[PDB]
C-alpha cells in the first residue's frame, strides 16, 4: 500500500513560536511546453496517391478535403501564434555589457556563449542535446530521400505519402536572442523593463528590493550578500548537475515530440489496411476489376481512410487546444516570473 | 529406436513469405514451432511410422550423411501415393511413385507403381546441423530448409537461424505418416511438431530474420 | 477559384500542388514463348465424374482469355477476385484447371462459400478463391435414352473435403451401429450413387459440364502470361511502369538491395511495393514517386495589386519543374516573384524559418521578401 | 428481479476502473492541509511548520487585509462567535439542501448516461436485417451474411467513436478544472490571496 | 464471435487507438486528484488539545 508521507506533529500551543535563524536559497526548475509540430496533410495524395479514378469518385464526397486543411491550417498558425505571444514579450533586444561582475553572482550558465554558431548558453544546448528531437524533415526532405539509402526512412514514407511538416516562424536562435534579451534586461534593470523603459540599478541593490518584496529586511541582504551569493552559485551548480547526469525530467517535452511521431506513424500504417475491400493497393485493385467493381471496392478504401484521416485531424485538434493552454500559462508565467516579483503562492 | 526429449531453444523461424523487407518488425500468424517446446530425440541403430500432425520440424547434426532422404504419406503403401525424397551423392530425387516398402526401409550402399511427378535438383545435403520444415498447406508440400556450423552435436544451439524455403511443390496428397531414410553397407535426429502461432519478426538492415517473439509463450512476450 | 470569392485578401494561400507527368510507358513481362493448351481442357470427349474431377496444370505459356468462347457455348464468365475484361492484362504464376461434369441444380454449389452434397463431399473450393467458374449445358453429349450412368457422385461420407480435395475410395459407408465388412445391406450404403441422365427430363436436371479456372497470386516468378508486348527499360526518369502486372508510376533506380534469390518483390510500412525484380533480367530496381509538393501563393490585397509571389513548399530551387526571374531559397521552400533584400522590417506576410515577405517600394513596388 | 444496467454494462465489454488514491487518502491530506494550516499558517506551505498561536495567526491575517491588531485583540470572542456562527450556518445548509452538489452530481450522471446510451446502441440495425449477429449467422450463409456483419461493425465502431470523442472533450474540461482547483489549493489555502472574488 | 472479428481485423488500428486514448484519460484522473490533493510532503497531525 502506498505511503502518503512522514507524520508529523506541530508542537502547537497557546503561548509558543517557531522563528528561523538561517535560510537557504534555491533554484527549481520548471518546464512547459509552448508549441507542437505544424503539420499538413495532402488528402487527395493520401486517399488516392495519383488515380484520375480514385481523386473522380472523391470529387463527390464533398468539402471534407478543404475543412480538414482549413482545421490543419489553423493549428498551424496557432503554433506561430503560441511561440511569439510566449517569447516576444520585450520590445528591444537588450544585451549585457562586457562586464560580469553583479555583486558575486555568476550568471555564465545561462548568459549566451558567443563562440559557438548558436548563441545558446550552457543550459540550453544542455536541454537541446537532452530533447530526443527529430529534423522533422525541414532542410529539403525530399531531396534527402532521393538519395539511394539501402534502409528506408519513416519521415521519407510520410512524405511519400502525402503528410508533410511545415517549419516553425521563429528559428531556435530567435528564440535564443529573445531569452536572451529577456535575461539581460532582467539582470540590468530589474521589473522596471516590464513597465516602460529600463532602469539600470545594481544587483545588490535589485536584491534588496526582493528582499524587502519577500518582508525581509534589506540589512539582511547588506550583511550576508557572500554567502547569498554562494548558495546561488552552488544551486545554478546543482542544477547543471542535475541536467547532465538525469535525462527524464524533459519528459513533457519529449511526449510532445512522440506524439506527433506516433500519430504520423499510426496515419502512415492505416494505409495498407481493406477496410473490407479485396486488396489494399488501388493500382492492384483497378487492374485486377472491371470499372464498376473497381469502383465500389475504391469507394470501400475511401471511405476507410476518410475516416482514418477525420480521426486523425479530430485528435490534432484536441492536442492543439491542449497546447495552446500550456502556452497560455507560460506565457503569464514569462509575464509575472520574468518581469516581475509574484506574491502568489507556490 | 531410443527416445530422448528435449527443448527447442528457439529454433525453427522460417521465412513465412517471398517478399522483402528490411529495418521493420512485422507480425505473421502462421504455422510456427513454439519457443522451448518438447522436440524429441531419436536414435536408431543399426522403427514405427511417425505421425504428421500440422507439419514437422527435422534436424539432424549428422556429419555421416547417413540419413539420406524421407517418405510421407497416409498408409505408405501401393494403395495410397506416397511421396519421397532420396539424396543420393550426385543429386535430390523427388517422386510420389510407391515402392511398396517394407516396415524398414533402408538404401543399400554397398553394389514403380503410378508415377505422376518427378522432380530432380541439387544436393540438399554437403560439425554441420541441418535443419527442415515439412508442411502441407492447400495442397502444397512446403519445405524450408537451413544449414548452420554447430559446435556441440548433443547441444541444440540458443540462437535465430531463419529456414529459406527450398521447393513448393503442388503434389495435393493427404500426409498423415512419414518416416526417414536411412543408408545401410548410429542415427540421430531430432523432430517437433509445429502449431499454429502468431509470430513477431525483426528483420535487420539486410532483410534477414535476427530474432524472433512467440506471443502466446508467456505475458512478457504478449506485451512485447 | 480556391477561396471562391473575386477578392483576394492580403496573405499567403495554399493552392492546390504539383506533380512531375510522367513521360513514356514501360511494359516488362517474363520471356515466354508457348501456348497454353485449352483445346485439351474445352473439346474434349469426355468429362471424369465430380467425385473424381480431372485437375490440368497450366504453367509456362501465353494465355489469350478471350479466345475461350469460341470453344464452348456458354453464357457468361462467372469470376471471384478477377473480372474476365482484365484477365489479359495482368498475368499469373500458375493456372489449374479443374474439369466435371454435374447437375443443372448443383451449379450453384461450385463458388466459395457454399455448402452442400456436391460441395460437401465431391468437390469443395476454397473460401479466398480467385479465379472463374465455366458452366454450359451439355444435354447433347452427356444424355442418353435409358439413363447414362457412366457419371458418378458421392451422397456418404464420414467428413467434409478440404478445399481442394479429392476422395477416390469405394469403401461401404456404415450408416448404423453393426460393422458393413464388405456387404451391403440395410444401413450399408455404397457411397457412388450414378446420374441418371436422360433427354426427357427438364432443364433443370440436364447435364453441365465445369472447368474452373483457379489463378495464383504467389510471389514466384510467373509463368503464365498475356500476350501483351514488352518494351525496352527506362532508369531515372518519371515514367509509367508495368511489371508482371504490377502497375504503379515512379522512377526506377538501380539498388544495392541485398535480395534473397527466392525475393521477387520489396515491400514498404504501407505495403507499397519499392523495389521489384526485373523478369528478363534479374536485377533490383528500386521505385520512388517522382517529384511533388506543395504550391502557395503570397500576394497582397487585391485592392493593392495584382502582382503575386509563388511559394513551392518542400522543393529544391534546382528541382523545379520549369514564373518570374527572381528565384530565392528558403529553408522552408523555393520562393519564385520575390528578391530577396538585405534589410529587416517586422514580419508582413511570414514563410517560415524566419522569412517575411510585403510589398513595398523599390524607387517602382514590388513584393520582397526577408 | 430489478436487472441493473451496470450487468449489461459490464457483460458488453464496457468495465470501470477503480482511482489509484482512496477516500481514505483523499481524507487523510484534506487532513494534512488542515491540521498543517491551522496549526502554522502559510509556513509549511512555504517551507518547513512553524507554530504559531491561532490569535495571532489571525492577527497577522488582519495585517494581510489591511486592518490593524487592535481590532482583532480586542473583538476576538465576537470574531470566535461570527466563525461559530458561519460553521453552525454552513452545516445546516448542507443538511437541508441537496441540490448545492450539482458539478458533481452533472460529473457522475454524465458519465452515467454516457455508458447507457453506448450500451443501447447496440439495438440499432444500421441497416443489415438483424441486430443480432447471431441470429445474422443463423439465418444466411458466409457470403450474404458479410455484409450485414460489415455493416454493423461499421455502426457500432461509429458509435464507440463518438464516445471516445466526446469523453476526450470532457477529460479536458474536467482537467481545466482540475488545474483552477489545485490553483485555489496552492493560493487560498496554503497562504492569503490579495486577488479579488 | 470469431467470423466477426475476423471482418474487424480488416479495419486498421482504430480497435487499438480508442483504447491509448481511454487509457490516457484514465491515467491523467489519477494526475488531476494528484497534483490537488497532495501537494503537501508531510502528513501533518493536530494537537489533542
Ligand atoms: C546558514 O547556513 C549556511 C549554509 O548554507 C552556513 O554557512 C556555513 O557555515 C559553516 C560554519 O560557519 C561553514 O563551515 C560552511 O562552509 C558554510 N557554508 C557556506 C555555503 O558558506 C551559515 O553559517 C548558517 N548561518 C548560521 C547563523 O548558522
Ligand atoms: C561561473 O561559473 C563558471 C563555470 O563553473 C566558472 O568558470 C570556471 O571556473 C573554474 C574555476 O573557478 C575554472 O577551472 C573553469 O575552467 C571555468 N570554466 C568552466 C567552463 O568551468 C566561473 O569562474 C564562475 N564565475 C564566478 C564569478 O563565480
Ligand atoms: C458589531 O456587530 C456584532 C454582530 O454582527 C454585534 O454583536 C452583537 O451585539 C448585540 C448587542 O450587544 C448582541 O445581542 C449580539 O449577541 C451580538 N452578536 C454576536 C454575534 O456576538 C456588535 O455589538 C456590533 N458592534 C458595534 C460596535 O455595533
Ligand atoms: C493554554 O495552553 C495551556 C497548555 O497548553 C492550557 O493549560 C491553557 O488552558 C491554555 N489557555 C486557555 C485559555 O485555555
Ligand atoms: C516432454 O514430454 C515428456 C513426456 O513424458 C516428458 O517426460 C519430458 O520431461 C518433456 N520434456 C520437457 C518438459 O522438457
Ligand atoms: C543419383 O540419382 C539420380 C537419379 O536419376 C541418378 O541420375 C544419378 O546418377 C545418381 N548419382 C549417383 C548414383 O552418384
Ligand atoms: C497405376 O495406374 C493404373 C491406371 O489407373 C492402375 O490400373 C494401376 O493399378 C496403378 N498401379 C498401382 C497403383 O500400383
Ligand atoms: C549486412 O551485411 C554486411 C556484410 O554482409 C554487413 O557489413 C552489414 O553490417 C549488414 N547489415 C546489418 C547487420 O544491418
Ligand atoms: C528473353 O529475352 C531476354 C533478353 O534478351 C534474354 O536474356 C532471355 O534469354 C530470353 N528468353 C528466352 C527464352 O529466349
Ligand atoms: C474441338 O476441337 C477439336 C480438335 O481436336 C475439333 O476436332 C472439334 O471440332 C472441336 N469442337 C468440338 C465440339 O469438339
Ligand atoms: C485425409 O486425411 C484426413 C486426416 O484427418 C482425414 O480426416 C480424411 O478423411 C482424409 N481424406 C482422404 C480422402 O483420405
Ligand atoms: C539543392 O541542390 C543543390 C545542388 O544539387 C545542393 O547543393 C543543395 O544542398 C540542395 N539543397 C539546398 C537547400 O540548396
Amino acid at each position: 500500500t502506498m505511503s502518503l508521507g512522514a507524520e508529523n506533529s506541530v508542537a502547537y500551543s497557546n503561548n509558543s513560536i517557531a522563528i528561523p535563524t538561517n535560510f537557504t536559497i534555491s533554484v527549481t526548475t520548471e518546464i512547459l511546453p509552448v508549441s507542437m509540430t505544424k503539420t499538413s496533410v495532402d488528402c487527395t495524395m493520401y486517399i488516392c496517391g495519383d488515380s484520375t479514378e480514385c481523386s473522380n469518385l472523391l470529387l463527390q464526397y464533398g468539402s471534407f478535403c478543404t475543412q480538414l486543411k482549413r482545421a490543419l491550417t489553423g493549428i498551424a498558425v496557432e503554433q506561430d501564434k503560441n511561440t511569439q505571444e510566449v517569447f516576444a514579450q520585450v520590445k528591444q533586444i537588450y544585451k549585457t555589457p562586457p562586464i560580469k561582475y553583479f555583486g558575486g553572482f555568476n550568471f555564465s550558465q545561462i548568459l549566451p556563449d558567443p563562440s559557438k554558431p548558436s548563441k545558446r548558453s550552457f543550459i540550453e544546448d544542455l536541454l537541446f542535446n537532452k530533447v530526443t528531437l527529430a529534423d522533422a524533415g525541414f532542410i529539403k526532405q525530399y531531396g534527402d530521400c532521393l538519395g539511394d539509402i539501402a534502409a528506408r526512412d519513416l519521415i521519407c514514407a510520410q512524405k511519400f505519402n502525402g503528410l508533410t511538416v511545415l517549419p516553425p516562424l521563429l528559428t531556435d536562435e530567435m528564440i535564443a536572442q529573445y531569452t536572451s534579451a529577456l535575461l539581460a534586461g532582467t539582470i540590468t534593470s530589474g521589473w522596471t523593463f516590464g513597465a516602460g523603459a529600463a532602469l539600470q540599478i545594481p544587483f545588490a541593490m535589485q536584491m534588496a528590493y526582493r528582499f524587502n518584496g519577500i518582508g525581509v529586511t534589506q540589512n539582511v541582504l547588506y550583511e550576508n550578500q557572500k554567502l547569498i551569493a554562494n548558495q546561488f552559485n552552488s544551486a545554478i551548480g546543482k542544477i547543471q548537475d542535475s541536467l547532465s547526469s538525469t535525462a527524464s525530467a524533459l519528459g513533457k517535452l519529449q511526449d510532445v515530440v512522440n506524439h506527433n511521431a506516433q500519430a504520423l506513424n499510426t496515419l502512415v500504417k492505416q494505409l495498407s489496411s481493406k477496410f473490407g475491400a479485396i486488396s489494399s493497393v488501388l493500382n492492384d485493385i483497378l487492374s485486377r476489376l472491371d470499372k464498376v467493381e473497381a469502383e465500389v471496392q475504391i469507394d470501400r478504401l475511401i471511405t476507410g481512410r476518410l475516416q482514418s484521416l477525420q480521426t486523425y485531424v479530430t485528435q490534432q485538434l484536441i492536442r492543439a487546444a491542449e497546447i495552446r493552454a500550456s502556452a497560455n500559462l507560460a506565457a503569464t508565467k514569462m509575464s509575472e516570473c520574468v518581469l516581475g516579483q509574484s506574491k502568489r503562492v507556490d | 529406436r531410443t527416445q530422448s526429449y528435449t527443448n527447442s531453444f528457439t529454433r525453427g523461424v522460417y521465412y513465412p513469405d517471398k517478399v522483402f523487407r528490411s529495418s521493420v518488425l512485422h507480425s505473421t500468424q502462421d504455422l510456427f514451432l513454439p519457443f522451448f517446446s518438447n522436440v524429441t530425440w531419436f536414435h536408431a541403430i543399426h522403427n514405427p511410422v511417425l505421425p504428421f500432425n500440422d507439419g514437422v520440424y527435422f534436424a539432424s547434426t549428422e556429419k555421416s550423411n547417413i540419413i539420406r532422404g524421407w517418405i510421407f504419406g497416409t498408409t505408405l503403401d501401393s494403395k495410397t501415393q506416397s511421396l519421397l525424397i532420396v539424396n543420393n551423392a550426385t543429386n535430390v530425387v523427388i517422386k510420389v511413385c510407391e515402392f511398396q516398402f517394407c516396415n524398414d526401409p533402408f538404401l543399400d550402399v554397398y553394389y514403380a507403381n503410378n508415377c505422376t511427378f518427378e522432380y530432380v535438383s541439387q544436393p540438399f545435403l554437403m560439425k554441420n546441423l541441418r535443419e527442415f520444415v515439412f508442411k502441407n498447406i492447400d495442397g502444397y508440400f512446403k519445405i524450408y530448409s537451413k544449414h548452420t556450423p554447430i559446435n556441440l552435436g548433443r547441444d541444440l544451439p540458443q540462437g535465430f537461424s531463419a529456414l529459406e524455403p527450398l521447393v513448393d511443390l503442388p503434389i495435393g496428397i493427404n500426409i498423415t505418416r512419414f518416416q526417414t531414410l536411412l543408408a545401410l553397407h548410429a542415427a540421430a535426429y531430432y523432430v517437433g511438431y509445429l502449431q499454429p502461432r502468431t509470430f513477431l519478426l525483426k528483420y535487420n538492415e539486410n532483410g534477414t530474420i535476427t530474432d524472433a517473439v512467440d506471443c502466446a509463450l508467456d505475458p512478457l512476450s504478449e506485451t512485447k | 477559384c480556391t477561396l471562391k470569392s473575386f477578392t483576394v485578401e492580403k496573405g499567403i494561400y495554399q493552392t492546390s500542388n504539383f506533380r512531375v507527368q510522367p513521360t513514356e510507358s514501360i511494359v516488362r513481362f517474363p520471356n515466354i514463348t508457348n501456348l497454353c493448351p485449352f483445346d485439351e481442357v474445352f473439346n474434349a470427349t469426355r468429362f471424369a465424374s465430380v467425385y473424381a474431377w480431372n485437375r490440368k496444370r497450366i504453367s509456362n505459356c501465353v494465355a489469350d482469355y478471350s479466345v475461350l468462347y469460341n470453344f464452348a457455348p456458354f453464357f457468361a464468365f462467372k469470376c471471384y477476385g478477377v473480372s474476365p475484361t482484365k484477365l489479359n492484362d495482368l498475368c499469373f504464376t500458375n493456372v489449374y484447371a479443374d474439369s466435371f461434369v454435374i447437375r443443372g441444380n448443383e451449379v450453384s454449389q461450385i463458388a466459395p462459400g457454399q455448402t452442400g452434397n456436391i460441395a460437401d463431399y465431391n468437390y469443395k473450393l476454397p473460401d479466398d478463391f480467385t479465379g472463374c467458374v465455366i458452366a454450359w449445358n451439355s444435354n447433347k453429349l452427356d444424355s442418353k435414352v435409358g439413363g447414362n450412368y457412366n457419371y458418378l457422385y458421392r451422397l456418404f461420407r464420414k467428413s467434409n473435403l478440404k478445399p481442394f480435395e479429392r476422395d477416390i475410395s469405394t469403401e461401404i459407408y456404415q450408416a448404423g451401429n453393426k460393422p458393413c465388412n464388405g456387404v451391403a445391406g440395410f444401413n450399408c450404403y455404397f457411397p457412388l450413387r450414378s446420374y441418371g441422365f436422360r433427354p426427357t427430363y427438364g432443364v433443370g436436371h440436364q447435364p453441365y459440364r465445369v472447368v474452373v479456372l483457379s489463378f495464383e497470386l504467389l510471389h514466384a516468378p510467373a509463368t503464365v502470361c498475356g500476350p501483351k508486348k514488352s518494351t525496352n527499360l527506362v532508369k531515372n526518369k518519371c515514367v509509367n511502369f508495368n511489371f508482371n502486372g504490377l502497375t504503379g508510376t515512379g522512377v526506377l533506380t538501380e539498388s544495392n538491395k541485398k535480395f534473397l534469390p527466392f525475393q521477387q518483390f520489396g515491400r514498404d510500412i504501407a505495403d507499397t511495393t519499392d523495389a521489384v525484380r526485373d523478369p528478363q533480367t534479374l536485377e533490383i530496381l528500386d521505385i520512388t514517386p517522382c517529384s511533388f509538393g506543395g504550391v502557395s501563393v503570397i500576394t497582397p490585397g487585391t485592392n493593392t495589386s495584382n502582382q503575386v509571389a509563388v511559394l513551392y513548399q518542400g522543393v529544391n530551387c534546382t528541382e523545379v519543374p520549369v514564373t518570374g526571374s527572381n528565384v530565392f531559397q528558403t529553408r522552408a521552400g523555393c520562393l519564385i516573384g520575390a528578391e530577396y533584400v538585405n534589410n529587416s522590417y517586422e514580419c508582413d506576410i511570414p514563410i517560415g524559418a524566419g522569412i517575411c515577405a510585403s510589398y513595398q517600394t523599390q524607387t517602382s513596388q514590388s513584393i520582397i521578401a526577408y
